[PDB]
Parts: C-alpha cells; structure tokens; sequence
C-alpha cells in the first residue's frame, strides 16, 4: 500500500537552527561499548590487541586519545649495552639512573 | 654500540606500539614483526653492504602492540596461528550506531571538540545525514572522519558556522559534484537515446531500478522487457545468457522461475518461455534487486497484463513468490524521481519497494516533498501479488482478475503448443 | 561474436519467438553470418539488420539491397539508438560512390540517432541532390516495410506473407512427421 | 521516413569567411561549471581536490 | 647510503590537486585513503552545450 509522508518523514525534526549547542566532549569510542571493553581488557591484562572497522571510522585517533587517557608505571630508560666489540644487548635501567 | 637508532619497538617500551595492518601486510615486515614479538628478536636492520654487524642480543618485549586495521585488512592476516596467538583480544567497531538523542549528543560534542560550530538545526542535520548514511532510519552511521569531512564542507560553505541550511548546500554540493555522469544519463533519457516510460501502460515492460559503481551510488531506471512465446519451459535470461549477469543476477533468475513454475500447475511443465533482457544493459549485472520487476513483468508478458510504466519496481523476491529486501534503496528511489522530474513529474509515478526496506527509506527532502504534495508515491509490498496488483490496476482474486488473465495467456500458449503438436500428428 | 552481440541476437531471437505466436515454437531456425568477417564481432549495432534480414528470409521477402541498415533493437520491436552513426552513414554512402551513386542507396538508422546525425559536405550534397538517402525509424516494422518496398499491414502485405512463410515451414515439418508416423 | 535536407544540415550557416574575429578570451574552465566551481570550493576551503 | 639524515615529520601546507582521467582514477579511488584525502571531484564534462 503507499506510503504516507509521515510513514516516510524520518528527518528530526529541528527547534531551532540557531543557538549554537554547547554539548560536553563524548568518551572515546561512545557507541563501541564493545571496542571500548575489549581494548580496556587489553591495557588491564598487558595483551595484545587488534582494533577492526571499516576504514575511515576514527579507529586511530579514539584509540590515540583513549590511551593517552590511560596511565601506567614509568618505564625503564631502555638503552644499548655492548657485550663486547661484537654483542650488544638491551639494558632497561630504572628512569634517571642513565 | 652507538651507531644504532631506536625503532618503534625500541620507544614503545612499557607504553604501547600501534600499527596497521596494511603497513604489516604490505611491506613484508609482518614475519620480522612477529618473531621479534614471540621470541624477543629484535634486530636493528642494516644493508646487505655491511661489512659486520652488531650481534644483538634477543630483547623481552615489555610493550603492548595494537594493530588498527579494515576486516580485508586483518582476514589477509588471520590465515596466520602465529597472529591469532599473538594477538587474542579483538576490538570490533560497530559500522553503525543506533539513532538515539544520546548519540546525536555524543556526535555533537564529538564535533564541537574537533573546533566546529555547531547550531542545533546544523547538527541536527548532520545527524540525519549520518543516519542517512547509513541507510537506516534507527542507526547513524558510526563513520566520524566521513562525518567531519561533511562538516568541514559545510563549515567552508557557511563563513564558519554549522548551519542547517550550511549543511545542506555542503550536502547538494557534493551530489552535484559527482552528477556529470547522471546528467548525462538524463541528457540522454531526455534526447531518446535510451527510451524510457515514465508515463502510460507497456505489456511486459517495468523500469527497473539499478544502482551504478564509482564514487557516490547513483541509481538510474533501467528499462526491463520480458516476452512470452510458446515453448517448452525454459525462462531465458539474455542479460546472464549473454555472460553479462552475474551469479546473483543468475540465483535471482533462477528462483523466480522456480517460483513461476511452482505457481502454475494446472499444465505440465511451465508452457511458456520467457525472455528477460536489461534494454541499453550494455554492462555486466550484479545483484538480485530486479528480481521482483523480472518477475511482474514475466507474470505481465504471460497473462498480456499492461503494466504502469510510471511505476518503478525494485526488491528481490524468493521462490514462494514473497519481496525480499533490498541494498541501496535510498539510491534507487532517488534516481527514478530525478528521471521523472527531468521528464516532468505526472503526478502519478512511484516506485513499488519491499516493505522490509521501510527502515532503509530515508529519502532526500525533494522526495519527501514530492511525497507530501502527492506528485510522487513510494508503495510497500512483500509479496509479488501485491506488486503485480499496483503495476497493473487490478485485483488478483476476483472475476475479471489478473490471476485469473494469467491462467488464460497460459492456457492459450498451451493451446497453441496443443495445435502444433495436432498438425505434427495430423 | 562478443557479449554483447550475443545479447542482440537473442534479443531478436525472443522477440521472434514472441511475435509469431499461431505455432508453437518458431517452426524455424536461422543462421545469421557477417560474409568476409574473419575478425570479432563486438558491440549491438546490426540488431536492426540481423532482425530485418531474418524476417526476410523467413518470409522470402527480396530486401532492397542500396539501403544500409544500422541500429539496435529490444525483443519488443522497436529501433534502439546506436553509436557512431556518422561513421556508419558515411562509409556506406563512400562505398555506394566508389560503386557509382545510384541515385536510390540510402541508410536506415534509428530515429533516436537524429540528434547524432552530422555528417559531413559530401553527404548532406548527396542527400539534398536525391542521390542518397537517410531514412529514420524507430521500430522495426518500418525498417522491414522501407527495404522490402511494401507495406506491412494490408492486403498482400509483409507480414501476411512472413506468416504465410512460417505457415510453410510448419508445415513442412508436419509432413516429415506425418511420412515418420506413416 | 525519409529525412529531408533541410531536417539533416546541422552545420551553422557562415556569415563571412573573412573580416577576422576578435573576441575576449573566455573564463577558465568556460563550458565547465562544475569543475570551476568544485574547485573554488577545494581553494576556499584548503582541501585536496 | 652509509647513513641518513633523520628528517622530523614536517605538517603539509600545500594544497595538492590531482589530474587524471576517470580510469586513471578508478584504479586509485579503491584506496580509502584516497576517498579521505581527496573530497572534492572536480569532474570535466567530456561535451559542452
Ligand atoms: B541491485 O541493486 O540488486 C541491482 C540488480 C540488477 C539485476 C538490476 N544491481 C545493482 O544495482 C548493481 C550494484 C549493487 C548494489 C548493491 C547491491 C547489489 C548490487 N549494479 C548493477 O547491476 C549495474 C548495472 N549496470 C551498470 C552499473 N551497475
Ligand atoms: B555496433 O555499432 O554496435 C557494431 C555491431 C556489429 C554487430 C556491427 N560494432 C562495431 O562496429 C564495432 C565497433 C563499435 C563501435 C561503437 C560501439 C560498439 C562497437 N566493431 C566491430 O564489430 C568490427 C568488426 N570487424 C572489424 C572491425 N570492427
């Protein structure tokens, strides 16, 4: 049967297209309560995590900020030692002691 | 020692090292990458011209590595344990969010964080426009950057500020900046060069609805004829018969001739042969979104029913002869409102879609409009009957009834095989 | 032949199928060839000709052999535009002057070629002095009615005797069977 | 139908072969309104067009 | 190279615009990143009026 302009009518309706909002920033991936959770398993567990989507959705800059909102121990001042004229080794120092 | 330069291995250490996947898959470091995460090897690269190099030794690796790429992107590197042992947690993004307030909020603040403007009528319309995207009328596309790019077209065409109406000319600005080839389609709809009706009753011809390739879908009528002669049953799809249609196109075929021949049972085998050909097609086909126009205009052939040509008929349909939904039916709608706006709308041209698309129907305003001012209609069917009924202004049941005229153009086809099998014998 | 010449032949073929319809399936089979081709065939350009030429045949119908037939044609019938009809008009009109200029060859190319239609001095000359023509139609009746010089409709016309054809060959067929079963 | 002459010369008809014009030289991208105006948009905005 | 500059990522300016045809093109617009990085489509109609 055809349908009426209401039954079709799916824009929201405006109040105003003035009064610019003034709305508080939304948490990193709001709405991927599912990438959020399982990338907030990985930082508590220390594994390694894949982030999928379709491309151009945002996945690097939420994931960028997400984990600058994240916090951990210092990490050691990583550096090169040389086991001889030959071998070299990582040596991870605690931070300032290089 | 001190001629080595640290990686991105080197200063993710205690933090953590994000990669895509392309970068891995690509350029051949996926293998390196992976043995210096399991056994701790990782080996600063040098020159095959090297005279000597350092041995280094095999570093624990303390940082978390967090690869971001497409499903393409990883199901490339899926096929590898070592991957799916190495890295155990996936993180999905939804490609849609549901259309709620709260998350037109969300994309709001989203936006105004990025340095954007934001009027209320503005974001409420590039909420919309993100529903749109989309294609559903309860989920807004989950696309961001999209979403930003779209802004920041309208905020260069608003001075700055994010306005509804800024909005929607960054909106018509895009469209128009991709219409060439279909302004030339309807150049060439308009000059005859590809004979379409928009108007009147054609027996067994229905405008079908095809959505073109390349940047942004257009959708566009395509004229679709189907004949019926005498013969043995065999419902000839020229369009796959020539290689054109794909396989879907083909399962598509298939299943409404299942459909067709399930349907009519009071002869043997289905007496007659169809002829299904996409006039001016000229290009492969794929899909199964004319399966419903294939199969009125079939039924329209068989039973000599004229159809409205001023109706365009999309949706797929399964062989118990029910309309199935349908990708894209935004596109399809709008193309045939465009061809019969440039033919000059009659005040009765529609397109007939499954009514399990009404979720995916958010038309532009022009539509919406011509909708409201009656110029244009958009029927909602889920079985062919119903489709077949619209098309051609009758009632199956009933004396007089398209059934009814169907059972006779096939008894008559019968009957003509009858008489040319009487003058073989006699 | 390509893909889509393929689809113009079975387009034409359907719409046999379903315009003579007082047998049961067509009582004939038709072979259609490009003589001298020995090179692929692409694109639906002769669907006009190839649909001409075999309603001809079946109803030994003697085509006008100075008129040039373009244009594509859908299994209802009706001329469909085609591209490069200049070309077409132009090397038909040289080779009919490289035979010497009749004063009847013509061109029949469809009538939604029109606006395409700009074709060079010597042509429109020919044209304008009558010593060759273009004709324009746009379903395949009047390209049958121009070559066979007759008019389809009507008593003694084209398509009473492209049925009283079809009509034969049936019945020739028949009469095998009629000489099987007896 | 038979086409007439007059229905199939689509040449324009010459005023004078002679008298050489002198006319102002067009906008760029004269005849192409779409891209002149796709690329306004891309100078306006700093995109990449 | 015995070895090499260490160049610091330098912000872009520029403005690029791409030219090609619709086939030079259809075999780089698969590249999503493409799609993101070039918005405007500044297309040539192939004929005037
Ligand atoms: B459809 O939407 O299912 C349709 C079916 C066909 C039988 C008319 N095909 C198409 O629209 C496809 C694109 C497509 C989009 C979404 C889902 C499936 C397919 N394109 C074409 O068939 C086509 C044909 N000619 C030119 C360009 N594209
Ligand atoms: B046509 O104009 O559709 C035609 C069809 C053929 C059956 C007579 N095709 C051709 O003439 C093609 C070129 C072409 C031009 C424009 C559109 C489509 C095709 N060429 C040939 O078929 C051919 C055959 N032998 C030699 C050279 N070219």
């Amino acid at each position: 049967m055809r349908l009426s302009y209401e039954a079709l009518e799916w824009r929201t309706p405006i109040e105003n297209s003035t009064e610019p909002v003034s709305l508080p920033p939304p948490p990193p991936f709001f709405g991927q309560e599912r990438a959020r959770e399982a990338l907030e398993l990985a930082i508590r567990g220390g594994f390694h995590a894949y982030l999928v989507g379709p491309p151009s959705l945002g996945k690097h800059e939420a994931l960028l900020a997400y984990l600058s909102t994240q916090s951990v121990e210092t990490p050691p001042d990583l550096l090169y030692v040389p086991l001889s004229e030959r071998k070299v080794a990582v040596l991870t120092l605690p931070s300032g002691q290089e | 020692v001190s001629l080595i330069r640290p990686g991105a291995v080197h200063r993710a250490q205690g933090g953590y090292l994000i990669l895509d996947a392309l970068s891995l898959k690509r350029e051949g470091t996926w293998e390196a990458f992976k043995r210096a995460l399991r056994n701790g090897q990782v080996e600063p690269v040098t020159e095959p011209q090297a005279p000597a190099g350092l041995e280094v030794e095999p570093f624990p690796i303390q940082m978390q590595v967090i690869l971001v790429g497409t499903p393409e992107a990883f199901e490339g590197l899926e096929e590898d344990p070592a991957f799916s042992e190495l890295f155990r947690i996936r993180a999905e993004f939804s490609p849609t969010l549901p259309a709620s307030p709260e998350n037109c909020t969300a994309l709001g603040g989203w936006l105004l964080a990025q340095g954007f403007q934001l009027t209320q009528g503005g974001l409420t319309r590039l909420y919309d426009e993100a529903r749109r995207m989309a294609e559903q009328r309860d989920r807004m596309d989950a696309r961001l950057v999209e979403i930003r790019a779209l802004a920041e077209e309208a905020a260069v065409l608003g001075g700055g500020l994010l306005t509804a109406e800024s909005v929607e000319q960054a909106i018509a600005a895009r469209e128009h900046r991709s219409f060439l080839s279909e302004e030339e389609f309807l150049r060439a709809v308009q000059e005859g060069v590809i004979r379409l009706r928009t108007t009147g009753r054609a027996v067994g011809e229905v405008n079908s609805l095809v959505v073109v390739e390349a940047a942004p879908y257009w959708g566009r009528p395509a004229r679709l004829t189907a004949r019926a002669a005498p013969g043995r049953d065999h419902l000839i799809s020229i369009d796959r018969e020539a290689g054109l249609g794909g396989q879907i196109f083909h399962k598509a075929v298939l299943t409404l001739a299942g459909y067709l021949r399930s349907r009519y049972i009071e002869h043997g085998s289905l007496p007659v042969t169809i002829s299904l050909a996409f006039e001016q097609n000229y290009v492969s086909i794929e899909g199964d979104s004319a399966g419903l126009a294939e199969l009125v205009a079939a039924l329209s052939a068989i039973g000599n029913l004229p159809l409205r040509q001023d109706l365009a008929v999309t949706g797929a349909v399964d062989q118990t002869g029910k309309v199935l939904a349908v990708g894209a039916i935004n596109a399809k709608v709008e193309g045939f409102f465009r061809v019969c706006k440039a033919l000059g709308l009659s005040g009765t041209q529609g397109v007939i879609l499954p009514e399990a698309n009404l979720a995916n129907l958010t038309l532009r305003a022009e539509v919406l409009e011509a909708v409201r001012a009656g110029q244009f209609h958009i029927y909602a069917v889920e079985t062919a009957e119903q489709a077949l009924e619209i098309l051609a202004g009758a009632r199956m049941e009933g004396f007089r009834g398209l059934q009814e005229k169907i059972r006779a153009g096939l008894e008559a086809f019968a009957r003509l095989e009858e008489g040319h099998d009487k003058e073989d014998r006699e």
